[PDB]
């Protein structure tokens, strides 16, 4: 999360 | 006209004129709405609130920050973060003073970008640059050969500079950081049936952080210690009066670190993350950099993390050569420190992004020197 | 009776039988371990896992390759790779058939001995070889005078061998390979905001670069086709169903096989070390080395790869010269092809080092005919 | 006033004021570049450093020897070379003092030309020559008559002199040298898995040469003796602390001084070409050479290379010869302190080509001297 | 790193 | 290489 994919 | 030196880290925002030597502003980069409705009419009572206010009225808010393991995530509150960074921590008016805003390596290029759309287009700043983090560790340090491991609420990442060239394929970013290490020690305080869930008591959470945790210098021996004797067990009064008690999870909070295993990450500790940069560069170009281990960023405070990163680094570095932990005072808030001392340079003033330049060039302008 | 050639490549493992035109087995060649607690004591699961084993169980374990840069990092999940590959893949008996091994140029001597040993000591095979992977190679082409560019996971060879007689002293090994732009992969793909971490994500990143990347026939024009346009712009969808939307990074990611220099290695690309091997050989065989240009392993597998090839050696080479890249489709098991010709061609039958002669002789035997 | 002499060795450049016992000036022949951006603009970097500067910041630069096998390949690198040799390593105005320059023996005549041309109008040397470097080697002896086996980083050459006057149809020249048994102990290395491939790592190799291999007096039993003890094999440690054993590799290397096949060269070993020449040399005088064999420059220092030398070239000679080595200390800078005697003489105070001259006639004064 | 020093 | 046609 935040990440945009991936967290 | 005098520089703007703003830190937008993901627990704090940093923010002060160039050339003094500590921040005039340290804020929690906290954004807070109430959780209920409201009566008493007469107190005109605020759309929303930030920084020490919504530590004051902290109890009765849902709080959120704007920045997480680096990224801005919600540009509206982080744009309230700024309005309130200027014009009522500092009281400047941005559109008259140049802004060092600094960033974290290997982030979203969109993040440059709308960072400096806002920049320029709102508050209208003459000039400005985004500086990196890592960088202005080892300006504030006044070294120019060494490895920076900086990390605070969002982000640990390590850089290695040598004789002021960038290293750039050899930096690692490990989003194991404060932020991490606070839910962790919510999920370990559980276990004792002490519990804390609401955005609020996550932050007495944070508190207990900052004065509590040590990171042993070898976990078995100190684990097996903890489960013989209640000598080591200290405690902390809520903002309600009762005490806490802190026992092996004292120590457990910051092992993560060295142990990242325990948050159910694949990745390797700091000193891992440090050690794989090293060896990430030239032969020539290393045991130099093993004298120089540089720390920065407020989870570099725990007691002992200086000698468990040395015990540790040690042995996986190859003997007959010198390891030395450059942790200095204030690594808490050394970039401020080292984009002031930046900021401070004659040649810098020919580094800037001008308004003119952005008008005329557009986005990809803020790209030229960047992880 | 049947002859087994099997080929250890540092990313997958190719085995089968000889005579036969492809490889009856691919195990991707992973071992991994489960990276948490087991709690169904009913699944009736297992300590460690293999090739799709360990693909089928990926997003719960922790991921090795055994084999990097061609030398075998770990001798134990290597000798459970080939316990598998036998025993379950293929389902035969090794110490009932010849068996043929393969191994990169220039790889350490000690590895050719524990390998011997381990076929010798542990799978008890009656009589052994190792062939040069280039080597092989041209078989699989036919043609007996040619340069062999072989680019798998791991390593990358330039073997020229000549009129059928090799030229050792021109070899050039360049330890640019698939892994290396595998992980190059994941920094770029940061740039627009993506996330890759564990080893479980280093095949999902493995998997967009096997379809969506492809190498600029020029750099700087592609370039500036992103710069004015979404025209090169595709989507992959994760394992969650979302997608992906990766450009101006296909034609970046391989654009590091021709300018390694974009990752921290030093040495030049991989058409200047393929120039620069034809250049070590005696100047007469030149004219027909570059007619007899060949590529071989999964990472020559990028469409347009052929066309800058031969426009980068047709800028490097003479002018009134003809340059031609024979570059076939199953370039990718164009090993286990050569080997299964080579364990065919019964000329060859005197080669395979007896039992009886290595139990005599020692480790010393397996330095035959190689380089 | 004080001519300058000036050894253009391949290697290393050894310089001085005439009269100087021994060189004032000895550094590495290397121009080197930055291989990464500049991010510490407050450093104040420099685009290419040079000599010791270079192998002192060696990792962060690419290194580049501008002389390949005498010939001056890089023409703006090698000037800088020169700049840096006057104005900073000898700290002397080349336009206000004389000009010795050696020369390797059968080196293309551009090479003359560019050396003239850059020293008259690049430098403004007012008057200069140029020394076929064997002259100055048997000079520093302070014998007439004899041949000389010169031997640097990028040549090996023989060169009959007698009464101090050289045999020009009987020179010969092998450019298998210091830099090619670098690589070649490279290659060897790599068989212990010891890989060595940036140019920096290169330089390491080159330390390691320099420190731990030797000339072999009689290499079958010897090569028997490593195969059936290790007391022959030892360590060093890298500027990355860690030991590195090296075995039969100390001899192997060397080895090809006289075996040149072991790097596929079919040009004849060091004993062949001394032999050789001295077989061209006119029957009378082969006697007076036999006693008056010089060995100089750097990769003569092997040790044991003297008695080898001694022990094959007596096969070479018939019976009834005084088969005499002339290796001395010394021999490391031989080159230049010859030199240093001869630019101290009045005799030779009538060669030095006055630059008056050349301006006036071209380049057709030195298409004469250069024979 | 995969091979002794060097890598 | 540095020869003109040879090395
Ligand atoms: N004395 C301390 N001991 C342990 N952790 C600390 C201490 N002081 C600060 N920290 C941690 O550092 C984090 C923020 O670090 P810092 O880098 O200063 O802020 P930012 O990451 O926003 O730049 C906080 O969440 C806090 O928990
Ligand atoms: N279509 C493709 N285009 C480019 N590269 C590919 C493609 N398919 C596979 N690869 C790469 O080839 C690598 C495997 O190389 P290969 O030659 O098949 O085996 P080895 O690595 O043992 O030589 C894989 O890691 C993959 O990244
Ligand atoms: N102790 C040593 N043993 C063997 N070789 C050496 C030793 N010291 C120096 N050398 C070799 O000498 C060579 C250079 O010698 P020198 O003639 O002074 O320079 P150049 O060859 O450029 O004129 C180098 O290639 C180096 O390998
Ligand atoms: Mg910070
Ligand atoms: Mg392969
Ligand atoms: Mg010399």
């Amino acid at each position: 999360p935040a990440w945009x994919a991936x967290c | 006209i005098a520089a703007l030196v703003v830190d937008n880290g993901s627990g704090m925002c940093k923010a002060g004129f160039a050339g003094d030597d500590a921040p005039r502003a340290v804020f929690p980069s906290i954004v807070g709405r109430p959780r209920h409705q409201g009566v008493m009419v007469g107190m005109g009572q605020k759309d929303s609130y930030v920084g020490d206010e919504a530590q004051s009225k902290r109890g009765i808010l849902t709080l959120k920050y704007p920045i997480e393991h680096g990224i801005v995530t919600n540009w509206d509150d982080m744009e309230k973060i700024w309005h309130h960074t200027f014009y009522n921590e500092l009281r400047v008016a941005p559109e008259e003073h140049p802004v060092l805003l600094t960033e974290a390596p290997l982030n979203p290029k969109a993040n440059r970008e709308k960072m400096t759309q806002i920049m320029f287009e709102t508050f209208n700043t003459p000039a400005m640059y985004v500086a990196i983090q890592a960088v202005l560790s080892l300006y504030a340090s006044g070294r120019t050969t060494g490895i920076v491991m900086d990390s605070g609420d969002g982000v640990t990442h390590t850089v290695p500079i040598y004789e002021g060239y960038a290293l750039p394929h050899a930096i690692l970013r490990l989003d194991l950081a404060g932020r991490d290490l606070t839910d962790y020690l919510m999920k370990i305080l559980t276990e004792r049936g002490y519990s804390f869930t609401t955005t609020a008591e996550r932050e007495i959470v944070r508190d207990i952080k900052e004065k509590l945790c040590y990171v042993a210098l070898d976990f078995e021996q100190e684990m097996a210690t903890a489960a013989s004797s209640s000598s080591l067990e200290k405690s902390y009064e809520l903002p309600d009066g009762q005490v806490i008690t802190i026992g092996n999870e004292r120590f457990r909070c910051p092992e993560a670190l060295f142990q990242p295993s325990f948050l159910g990450m694949e990745s390797c500790g700091i000193h891992e993350t440090t050690f794989n940069s090293i060896m990430k560069c030239d032969v020539d170009i290393r045991k130099d950099l093993y004298a120089n281990t540089v720390l920065s960023g407020g989870t570099t405070m725990y007691p002992g993390i200086a000698d468990r990163m040395q015990k540790e680094i040690t042995a996986l570095a190859p003997s007959t050569m010198k390891i030395k932990i450059i942790a200095p005072p204030e690594r808490k808030y050394s970039v401020w420190i080292g984009g002031s001392i930046l900021a401070s340079l004659s040649t810098f003033q020919q580094m800037w992004i001008s308004k003119q330049e952005y008008d005329e060039s557009g986005p990809s302008i803020v790209h030229r020197k960047c992880f």
